[PDB]
C-alpha cells in the first residue's frame, strides 16, 4: 500500500493464489477474457479476491473495466497515494 | 414489443444485477457453510453457486433475468437469515439421486423415455 | 340491534369505593374463582369407562366400509363405477368384466382408507347399496398397507358387519 | 460359502466408516478412557479404511452386475494410512487432546479381558485389540470398487460427517477444511 | 344427579348457581335411541300438472 | 456433625440417582437427537448471545434491598434491650428509610421495565 | 431356567411402565388435532390411562401425527422425532397422515408420515373419532405390552 | 441411630412426592370435570410407581452444545436442596434443631434458585435461557419480600428457631394476629415455588418447558421431584409459621396428624390455585411484589417491631 | 306426514343472559372481620 511496486507484486501474488488462472501465462498485460479464457464470474471473483486483500469496497462500474493486473494495480494507485 | 421493465432498461443493467448477486452469494457461502454445519468444503457450495448462475446464462432477454435477480435474492434471504435449514440448502446437492442414463443406449436399457 | 360490551362506568359513593378496595385488598374474585373450581371437585365427572363404555352413535355414522350382499348370497355390486366417479379423494379403484355366468360384476373393487376422507359420498351414490360405510371405527392397524382394502376385505367387512349395517340402513333410509 | 455356493459374491472390506461404525466412533473414545493406547505406537500397522455408500454401491452394483458372479472383491479406500496418523487426524477433526503412549502387547489385551467380562455390548476386547492393530493388506490381485464402477471416497470427505458428533460446543462449528489431513503411505 | 344433599349444598354453595336444576350430564330426559320411521313431505315440483320444467 | 452427614447424604442420593439415570437405560446417541430444540427448526444463532436485561434498575436496587433484610433482621433480637424506645426510634427510622428509597424509585419510574 | 424367568419378569416390569406412563408431546397439525383435543376432553379422558402431555420432546414417549404433513413441515417433523429419546412411538393419526389422504395428490403435502418417520400405529378416519384414537392409543399400550427386549437380550 | 433417622426422613418424603404426583394429576381431573388416573393401579394408586420407573429407563441425552458438568450439577443440586429443606421442620421434634433454622430455610430457598439457573444456561438453548432470567426475574421479585413477612412473623416468636414457634402457638394460631402476613406470606410461597399462577419459569405456553427443556428423562425427574419436595415442604413450613397445633409433650403423633393434614390441605389449596387461575405476566409478577406487597409489608413491619413494644408483650428469646 | 318438527306451543323459554349472582358480604364487614380477628390475635 506505500509503493507501487508492493500493490503489484500483491496483485500478482493474489492472482496466482487464483486457481483457475495458469500462473506461468500471467503477465501484467495479460487480458483474463481472450489471454487467460476466463468467464466474467472468474473476474468478478478475482475482484472480490482483490477486496479479501486491499480491503476496500470496489463498485461495478470501475470493476467492469479491470481486464488486466495493470489496470487492477492502476486503479488500486488512483484510490491510493503512491 | 414496446414492453415495461421490471428493473432493468437493456442488457447492461441487468448484467450488473446479476454480478453484484453473484458477489453477494460468493460473500455467503462461507457462512452458509458454517452455520448450516454443511458437510460440504467452501469451493464445493462456491462451484455449486457457479453452476446455479450458469444454468440460466442463455437468457436474452431483461425482464426475464431481472425476475432471476429477485428470486436468486429471495432464496439468498432465505439463506442469510435462517429460514432455510440443512435439507433445504443441500437439496441444490442431489445427492441422494441415481446418476440418469445419458446415452441412447443406457437410456434403451433401462426404459422408454427419450 | 347491538350492544355495548365493556362500557360501565364505576359507582364513586364511599360504599362502592369501599367495596372495591375490600375486593382487591381481600381478593373477592379471586375466591370467587376458588369456589368455582371447588364446586365442579364435589362433581360427577363426565369421563365414560372406554373400553368398556362406548361414546354414543347414530345409525347415520359413517366408519368402515363394507360391501354389501342380497338376502340371497349375491353381492350388490354391479361395477358401474359411481363410488369412484364420485369419490372425492379418488380412494376406490374399480376393474371389472362379465364373470362367468354373463353377470356385470367386479374383479377389482379397492378402497384406500388411507386416501378415503370418510364423507359417505360412495354409500349415498351407490344405486344398489352395495358399499356402505357401516359402523365399526375400531380398525386402527399397525403397519401401511393392512390399510389398503381389496373386495375380499370389504366383502368379509360386509359379512362381518351385516347384522348391523342391515339394521341401520333398516333405521335411516327412509331419510336417504 | 465358496465352497458351499461356488457362483457366490464374496467380498473384502477393509475397515468401514460411517455414521453407526465402530471404527471412527471406538477412535473416537478413547478421549474417555485415558490418552488412547497403541501397540507400538500405532506405527508397524497399515490401514486403508473405506466409507460406507462406496461398500454399499459396490454391494448393488455387485447385484447388477453378471461378471461379478463368482468374482471376489476386495473394498477399500483410497488412501493408506498408518493407525498412528489416522487416529492423529480422527482426534484432530474431533479437536480432542492427543496424546498417545505406547502399550505393550501382553498388557493390552489384559485391558482388553477386562472390557469383555460384561454381559451387555463390550466396549472392546482382546480380538479388537487384534483387528485394530493387523495391518490391511494389499491384494491387488482381486477387483476393487474401481471394477463395479464405485468411485472410492476418501476419509477427508466423510470424517467430519462422521466425526462432529465427538465435538464438544467450543469447537462444534468448525469447518471440513480446517484440519491439516493424515500422512499417507 | 345421584349426588346428596350435603354435597349438592355445599356444590351449590361454592358456584352460587342452582345445579340440580340445571345438569350439564344428560339423563333419561333426552331423545329415545330408536325413533318410530318418519314420512317425510315432498317438494312443490312434485305434481303431476302444471309442472313444466322450463316454467 | 449431623449436618455434615445429612448434607452427605442428600448429595449422595441425589447424585446416585444420577449416575443410575445415565447407566441404566440404552442410548442411540446421534448428531440429531442432541441438537438444540427450537421447535423443530433450525435455531438462528447462539443462545449464548447478549439477552438484554429489561428489569436492570429493579436487578440494582434489589442488591441495596437485600441488605436491609441483614439490618433489619436483629430485630427479634433488638426488642430484649434495655434502651428500647431509642432501638424503636432506630429501627423505624431503618424501615422508613427503606420507604422512602422506595417511594424514589416510584416517582422517577424506577420500578418500571424500559422499552 | 431361572434367568429366563427373571428377565421376562423385568420384561413385564419396563413394558408395564412403558405402556402405563405414555407421555405424548403437544404437536398437532390440523383437523385431527382439535379431536385428539377431544380425546384429551372430560368424556375421553386420556389422563386417567396415564397418557399426558408434554411439550418438550425430550420429555415425550409418544408422537401422535395429527394432522396433514406437508413439505414445509417435514423436515420439523423429522427434527422433532429426532430429538425423542428412546424408546419413542408414532402414532399416525387421520388419512392425511396415513397415506396423503384427501390431499394425497397434492404438489405440497408428504403422502403419508411414514415417509418421514417409523409409525408404529396407524389411526384411519378423516378425522378418527376421539375413540378411535383411544382405540389406537390402547392398542400402541399393547404393542409395547408385548416387547420382548430383555428376553432377546438375554437370548443374543 | 442418626443415619436411619435422615433415611427415615427423607426417603417418606420421596414416596409423599411421588403420590403428590398422583393427587395432584387426581384433584387437577376432578376439578376439571374429568377423572385423573385409575387405570394403571387401583383407582390409579400406582401411576407414580410407574412414572418412577419409566423416567430412569428412558434415554438421558445429554446435548450437543450443552456444557456437561453444570447441566449434571444443577438436578443433583436441585434435589439435594430439596431434601436438605426438611431437616430444621419440626415434627414435633425436627431432624436437626437448629437456633437459627428460619435463615436456614431462607439461605438454602436462596441457594435452590441455582439448580434453575444453572440448568437454563446450561443447556444451551433460547427457551431455557428465557426459563433462567425469568427465574432472576422471579427470584428478584419475591426474595425483597419474603425475609421481611417472616421477619414480621417472627417479632412474635422471639427468634429464628422453629421449633419455638410451637410454643409461640400456644394459645391461639398465629395466623389470627398476622393474616395480612399470612395472605402474603402464601403468596410469597407461591412466587418461590413457581407454582401457578407463577409458574413462569416452566412456561408451558410461552416458553416449551423453560429451564428444563432439554433435560429429557432421569435428569427431568430430579427437577420435578425436588419442585414437588419444596412445595410440601413449603406447605409444612406455612402450617408451621402460621397453623402451629397442639403438642402433647408426652404424645407427639396428635401433633404429627395434626400438621400433616393442615399441610395437606395446604398442598390441596395449592392444586386448586393451579387449577383455577390464569398465569401472570413475569412482569406484573415484579410490579406485585414491590408494588404492592412491599410498601404494605414496610407498613406491617414496622406495625410489627413496635406492637410488641406498644403492649408489652416482647416474646422472651429464650 | 312425520318430520322432526318443534311442538304445537313450541319450546320453552330459554335464558340466554348473564346471571353472575353478586353474592358475598359488604366491604365494611369484612374489614370488621378481619380488624376483629386482629385484635383478638394482638390481645
Ligand atoms: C370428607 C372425608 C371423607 C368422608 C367420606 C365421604 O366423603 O364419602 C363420600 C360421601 C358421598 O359423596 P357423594 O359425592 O355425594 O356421593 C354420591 C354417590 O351417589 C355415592 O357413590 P355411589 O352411589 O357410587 O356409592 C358407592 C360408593 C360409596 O362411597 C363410599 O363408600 C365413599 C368412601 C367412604 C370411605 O362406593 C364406591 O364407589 C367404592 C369406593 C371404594 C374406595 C373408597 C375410598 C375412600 C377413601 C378411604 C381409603 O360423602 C358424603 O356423604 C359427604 C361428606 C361426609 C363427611 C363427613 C365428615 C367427615
Ligand atoms: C428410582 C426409581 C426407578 C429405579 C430404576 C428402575 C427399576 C428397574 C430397573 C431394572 C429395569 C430393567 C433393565 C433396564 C432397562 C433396559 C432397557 C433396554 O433397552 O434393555 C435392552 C438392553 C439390551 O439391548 P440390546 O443388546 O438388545 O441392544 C439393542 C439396541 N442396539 C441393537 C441398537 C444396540 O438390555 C440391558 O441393558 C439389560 C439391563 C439389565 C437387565 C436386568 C439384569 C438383572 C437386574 C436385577
Ligand atoms: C397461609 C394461609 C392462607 C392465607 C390466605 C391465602 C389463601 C387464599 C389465596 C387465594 C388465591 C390467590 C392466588 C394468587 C393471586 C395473585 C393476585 C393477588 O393476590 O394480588 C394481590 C392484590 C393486588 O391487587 P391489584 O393487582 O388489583 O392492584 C392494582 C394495583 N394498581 C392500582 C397499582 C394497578 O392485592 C394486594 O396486593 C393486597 C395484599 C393483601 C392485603 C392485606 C391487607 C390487610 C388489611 C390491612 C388493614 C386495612 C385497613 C387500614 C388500616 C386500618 C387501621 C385502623
Ligand atoms: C407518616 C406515616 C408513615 C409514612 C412513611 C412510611 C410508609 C410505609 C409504606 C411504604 C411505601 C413505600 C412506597 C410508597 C410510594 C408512594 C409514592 C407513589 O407511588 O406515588 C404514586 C402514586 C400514584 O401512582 P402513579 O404515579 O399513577 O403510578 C403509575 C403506576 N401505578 O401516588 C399515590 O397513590 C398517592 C400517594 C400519597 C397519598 C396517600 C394518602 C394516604 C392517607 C392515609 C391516611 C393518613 C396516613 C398518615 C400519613 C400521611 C398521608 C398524607
Ligand atoms: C406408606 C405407604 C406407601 C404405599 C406405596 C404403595 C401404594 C400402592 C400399594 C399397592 C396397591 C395395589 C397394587 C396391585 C398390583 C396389581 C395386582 C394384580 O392383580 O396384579 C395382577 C398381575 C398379573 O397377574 P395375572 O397372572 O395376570 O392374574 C390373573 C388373575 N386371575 O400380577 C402382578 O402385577 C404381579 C404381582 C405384583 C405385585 C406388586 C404389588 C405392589 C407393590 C408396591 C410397592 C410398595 C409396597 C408397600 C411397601 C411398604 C409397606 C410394606
Ligand atoms: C460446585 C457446586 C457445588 C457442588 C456441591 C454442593 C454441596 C451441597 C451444597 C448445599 C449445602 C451448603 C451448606 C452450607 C453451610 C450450611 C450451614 C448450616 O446449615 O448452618 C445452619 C445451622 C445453624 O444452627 P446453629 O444456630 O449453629 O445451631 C447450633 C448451635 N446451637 O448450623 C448448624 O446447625 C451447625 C451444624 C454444623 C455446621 C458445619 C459447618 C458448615 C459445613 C459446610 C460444608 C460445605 C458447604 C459447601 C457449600 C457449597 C455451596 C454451593
Ligand atoms: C450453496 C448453494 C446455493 C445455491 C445458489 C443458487 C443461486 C441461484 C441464482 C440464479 C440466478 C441466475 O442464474 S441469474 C443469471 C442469468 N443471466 C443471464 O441470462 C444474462 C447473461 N449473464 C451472464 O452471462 C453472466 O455470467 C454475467 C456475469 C452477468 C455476464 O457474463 P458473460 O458476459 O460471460
Ligand atoms: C392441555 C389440553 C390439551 C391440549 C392438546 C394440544 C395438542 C396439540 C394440538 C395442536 C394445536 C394447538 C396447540 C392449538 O393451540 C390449537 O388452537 C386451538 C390448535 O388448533 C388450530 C391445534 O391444532
Ligand atoms: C418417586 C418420584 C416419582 C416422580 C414422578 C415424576 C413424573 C410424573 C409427572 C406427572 C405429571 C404431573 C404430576 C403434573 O403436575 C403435570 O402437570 C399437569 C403433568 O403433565 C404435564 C404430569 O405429567
Ligand atoms: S367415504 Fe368418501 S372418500 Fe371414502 S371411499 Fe367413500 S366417497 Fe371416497
Ligand atoms: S356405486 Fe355401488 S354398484 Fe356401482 S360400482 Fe360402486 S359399489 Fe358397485
Ligand atoms: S385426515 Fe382429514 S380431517 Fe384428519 S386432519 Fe387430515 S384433513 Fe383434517
Amino acid at each position: 500500500p506505500l509503493t507501487l511496486e508492493g500493490i503489484k507484486d500483491r496483485v500478482l501474488y493474489v492472482l496466482k493464489l487464483y486457481d483457475k488462472i495458469d500462473p506461468e501465462k500471467l503477465s501484467v498485460n495479460s487480458h483474463f477474457m481472450k489471454d487467460l479464457g476466463l468467464d466474467s464470474l472468474d473476474q468478478v471473483e478475482i475482484i472480490m479476491a482483490m477486496e479479501d486483500e486491499f480491503g476496500f469496497e470496489i463498485p461495478d462500474i470501475d470493476a467492469e473495466k479491470l481486464m488486466c493486473p495493470q489496470e487492477i494495480v492502476d486503479y488500486i494507485a488512483d484510490k491510493k497515494d503512491v | 414489443t414496446s414492453v415495461k421493465p421490471i428493473f432493468s432498461r437493456d442488457m447492461n443493467e441487468a448484467k450488473r444485477r446479476v454480478r453484484e448477486l453473484y458477489r453477494a452469494w460468493y460473500r455467503e457461502v462461507p457462512n452458509t457453510v458454517h452455520l448450516f454445519q454443511l458437510d460440504i468444503s467452501v469451493k464445493q457450495g462456491r462451484d455449486k453457486v457457479r453452476e446455479m448462475f450458469k444454468k440460466n446464462a442463455h437468457v436474452t432477454d431483461p425482464r426475464v433475468v431481472d425476475l432471476l435477480v429477485i428470486k436468486g435474492k429471495m432464496e439468498l434471504e432465505e439463506t442469510i437469515n435462517v429460514w432455510k435449514q440443512r435439507t433445504h440448502v443441500m437439496r441444490f446437492f442431489h445427492e441422494t439421486e441415481a446418476p440418469r442414463p445419458k446415452d441412447f443406449l443406457s437410456k434403451f436399457y433401462v426404459g422408454h423415455d427419450p | 340491534t347491538y350492544k355495548y360490551v365493556n362500557l360501565r362506568e364505576p359507582s364513586m359513593d364511599m360504599k362502592s369505593v369501599t367495596d372495591r378496595a375490600a375486593q382487591t385488598l381481600l381478593w373477592t374474585e379471586l375466591i370467587r374463582g376458588l369456589g368455582m373450581t371447588l364446586s365442579y371437585l364435589f362433581r360427577e365427572p363426565a369421563t365414560i369407562n372406554y373400553p368398556f363404555e362406548k361414546g354414543p352413535l347414530s345409525p347415520r355414522f359413517r366408519g368402515e366400509h363394507a360391501l354389501r350382499r342380497y338376502p340371497s348370497g349375491e353381492e350388490r355390486c354391479i361395477a358401474c363405477k359411481l363410488c369412484e366417479a364420485v369419490c372425492p379423494a379418488q380412494a376406490i379403484t374399480i376393474e371389472a368384466e362379465p364373470r362367468a355366468d354373463g353377470s356385470r360384476r367386479t374383479t377389482r373393487y379397492d378402497i384406500d382408507m388411507t386416501k378415503c376422507i370418510y364423507c359417505g359420498f360412495c354409500q349415498e351414490a351407490c344405486p344398489v347399496d352395495a358399499i356402505v360405510e357401516g359402523p365399526n371405527f375400531e380398525f386402527s392397524t399397525e403397519t401401511h398397507e393392512e390399510l389398503l382394502y381389496n373386495k375380499e376385505k370389504l366383502l368379509n367387512n360386509g359379512d362381518k358387519w351385516e347384522a348391523e349395517i342391515a339394521a341401520n340402513i333398516q333405521a335411516d333410509y327412509l331419510y336417504r | 460359502v465358496r465352497e458351499t455356493f461356488p457362483e457366490a459374491t464374496i467380498i473384502k472390506p477393509a475397515d468401514i466408516f460411517g455414521r453407526e461404525d465402530r471404527f471412527l466412533n471406538y477412535f473416537a473414545n478413547i478421549r474417555w478412557f485415558g490418552g488412547v493406547p497403541l501397540i507400538s505406537l500405532g506405527k508397524k500397522t497399515v490401514k486403508q479404511p473405506v466409507y460406507i455408500v462406496d461398500v454399499t454401491k459396490g454391494i448393488i452394483n455387485a447385484i447388477k452386475d453378471p461378471d461379478a458372479r463368482g468374482k471376489t472383491f476386495a473394498f477399500v479406500g483410497p488412501n493408506r494410512y498408518l493407525l498412528f496418523d489416522l487416529v492423529q487426524y480422527v482426534f484432530a477433526v474431533a479437536h480432542r487432546p492427543f496424546l498417545p503412549y505406547p502399550m505393550p502387547h501382553f498388557a493390552y489385551r489384559w485391558i482388553g479381558r477386562l472390557f469383555e467380562i460384561s454381559p451387555f455390548e463390550p466396549w472392546t476386547t482382546r480380538d479388537k485389540v487384534e483387528r485394530i492393530h493387523t495391518t490391511d493388506r494389499t491384494l491387488p490381485h482381486l477387483p476393487g470398487l474401481e471394477d463395479l464402477g464405485v468411485q472410492a471416497t476418501p476419509l477427508e470427505l466423510k470424517a467430519i460427517e462422521v466425526l462432529r458428533r465427538h465435538r464438544t460446543y467450543r469447537w462444534l462449528s468448525s469447518e471440513i477444511e480446517d484440519v491439516q489431513p493424515a500422512k499417507t503411505v | 344427579a345421584s349426588a346428596t344433599r350435603l354435597i349438592q349444598g355445599l356444590r351449590n354453595w361454592a358456584s352460587g348457581r342452582d345445579l340440580q336444576a340445571k345438569l350439564q350430564l344428560r339423563y333419561q330426559e333426552i331423545s329415545k335411541r330408536t325413533q318410530p320411521p318418519p314420512k317425510l313431505p315432498v317438494g312443490p315440483s312434485h305434481r303431476l300438472s302444471n309442472n313444466y320444467y322450463c316454467a | 456433625m449431623n449436618l455434615m452427614i445429612t448434607l452427605l447424604t442428600n448429595f449422595t442420593l441425589a447424585t446416585l440417582l444420577v449416575t443410575i439415570a445415565f447407566w441404566l437405560p440404552q442410548l442411540n446417541v446421534y448428531s440429531e437427537k442432541t441438537s438444540p430444540y427450537e421447535c423443530g427448526f433450525d435455531p438462528m444463532g447462539s443462545a449464548r448471545l447478549p439477552f438484554s436485561m429489561k428489569f436492570f434498575l429493579v436487578a440494582i436496587t434489589f442488591l441495596l434491598f437485600d441488605l436491609e433484610i441483614a439490618l433489619l433482621l436483629p430485630l427479634p433480637w433488638a426488642s430484649q434491650t434495655t434502651n428500647l424506645n431509642t432501638m424503636l426510634t432506630m429501627a423505624l427510622l431503618l424501615i422508613f428509610l427503606l420507604a422512602v428509597s422506595l417511594a424514589y424509585e416510584w416517582t422517577q419510574k424506577g420500578l418500571e421495565w424500559t422499552e | 431356567s431361572r434367568g429366563e424367568y427373571v428377565v421376562a419378569k423385568l420384561d413385564d416390569l419396563i413394558n408395564w411402565a412403558r405402556r402405563s406412563s405414555l407421555w405424548p408431546m403437544t404437536f398437532g397439525l390440523a383437523c385431527c388435532a382439535v379431536e385428539m383435543m377431544h380425546m384429551a376432553a372430560p368424556r375421553y379422558d386420556m389422563d386417567r390411562f396415564g397418557v399426558v402431555f408434554r411439550a418438550s420432546p425430550r420429555q415425550s414417549d409418544v408422537m401422535i401425527v395429527a394432522g396433514t404433513l406437508t413439505n414445509k413441515m417435514a423436515p420439523a417433523l423429522r427434527k422433532v422425532y429426532d430429538q425423542m429419546p428412546e424408546p419413542r412411538y408414532v402414532v399416525s393419526m387421520g388419512s392425511c397422515a396415513n397415506g396423503g389422504g384427501y390431499y394425497h395428490y397434492s404438489y405440497s403435502v408428504v403422502r403419508g408420515c411414514d415417509r418421514i418417520v417409523p409409525v408404529d400405529i396407524y389411526v384411519p378416519g378423516c378425522p378418527p373419532t376421539a375413540e378411535a384414537l383411544l382405540y389406537g392409543i390402547l392398542q400402541l399400550q399393547k404393542k409395547i405390552k408385548r416387547e420382548k427386549r430383555l428376553r432377546i437380550w438375554y437370548r443374543r | 441411630m442418626f443415619m436411619i433417622n435422615v433415611l427415615t426422613l427423607i426417603i417418606p418424603i420421596l414416596l409423599a412426592v411421588a403420590f403428590l404426583t398422583l393427587v395432584e394429576r387426581k384433584v387437577l381431573g376432578y376439578m376439571q370435570f374429568r377423572k385423573g388416573p385409575n387405570v394403571v393401579g387401583p383407582y390409579g394408586l400406582l401411576q407414580p410407581i410407574a412414572d418412577a420407573i419409566k423416567l430412569f429407563i428412558k434415554e438421558p441425552l445429554r446435548p450437543a452444545t450443552s456444557s456437561i458438568s453444570m447441566f449434571i450439577l444443577a438436578p443433583i443440586l436441585a434435589l439435594t436442596l430439596a431434601l436438605t429443606m426438611w431437616i430444621p421442620l419440626p415434627m414435633p421434634y425436627p431432624l436437626i434443631n437448629m437456633n437459627l433454622g428460619v435463615l436456614f430455610m431462607l439461605a438454602m430457598s436462596s441457594l435452590a434458585v441455582y439448580s434453575i439457573l444453572w440448568s437454563g444456561w446450561a443447556s444451551n438453548s433460547k427457551y431455557a435461557l428465557i426459563g433462567a432470567l425469568r427465574a432472576v426475574a422471579q427470584t428478584i421479585s419475591y426474595e425483597v419480600t419474603l425475609a421481611i413477612i417472616l421477619l414480621s412473623v417472627l417479632l412474635m416468636n422471639g427468634s429464628f428457631t422453629l421449633s419455638t414457634l410451637i410454643i409461640t402457638q400456644e394459645q391461639v394460631w398465629l395466623i389470627f394476629p398476622a393474616w395480612p402476613l399470612a395472605m402474603m406470606w402464601f403468596i410469597s410461597t407461591l412466587a418461590e415455588t413457581n407454582r401457578a399462577p407463577f409458574d413462569l419459569t416452566e412456561g408451558e405456553s410461552e416458553l416449551v418447558s423453560g429451564f428444563n427443556v432439554e433435560y429429557a428423562a432421569g435428569p427431568f425427574a430430579l427437577f420435578f421431584m425436588a419442585e414437588y419436595a419444596n412445595i410440601i415442604m413449603m406447605n409444612i413450613f406455612t402450617t408451621t409459621l402460621f397453623l402451629g397445633a397442639f403438642h402433647n409433650p408426652y404424645m407427639p403423633e396428635l401433633y404429627t396428624i395434626n400438621f400433616t393434614i393442615k399441610s395437606l390441605l395446604l398442598s390441596i389449596t395449592f392444586l386448586w390455585i393451579r387449577a383455577s387461575y390464569p398465569r401472570f405476566r413475569y412482569d406484573q409478577l415484579m410490579h406485585l411484589l414491590w408494588k404492592n406487597f412491599l410498601p404494605l409489608t414496610l407498613a406491617l413491619c414496622m406495625w410489627h417491631v413496635s406492637l410488641p413494644i406498644l403492649l408489652s408483650s416482647i416474646p422472651p428469646q429464650t | 306426514v312425520k318430520q322432526d318438527m318443534p311442538p304445537v306451543g313450541g319450546y320453552g323459554p330459554i335464558d340466554y343472559k348473564r346471571n353472575l349472582p353478586r353474592r358475598g358480604l359488604s366491604g365494611y364487614s369484612m374489614f370488621a372481620v378481619g380488624i376483629g380477628a386482629l385484635l383478638f390475635g394482638y390481645w
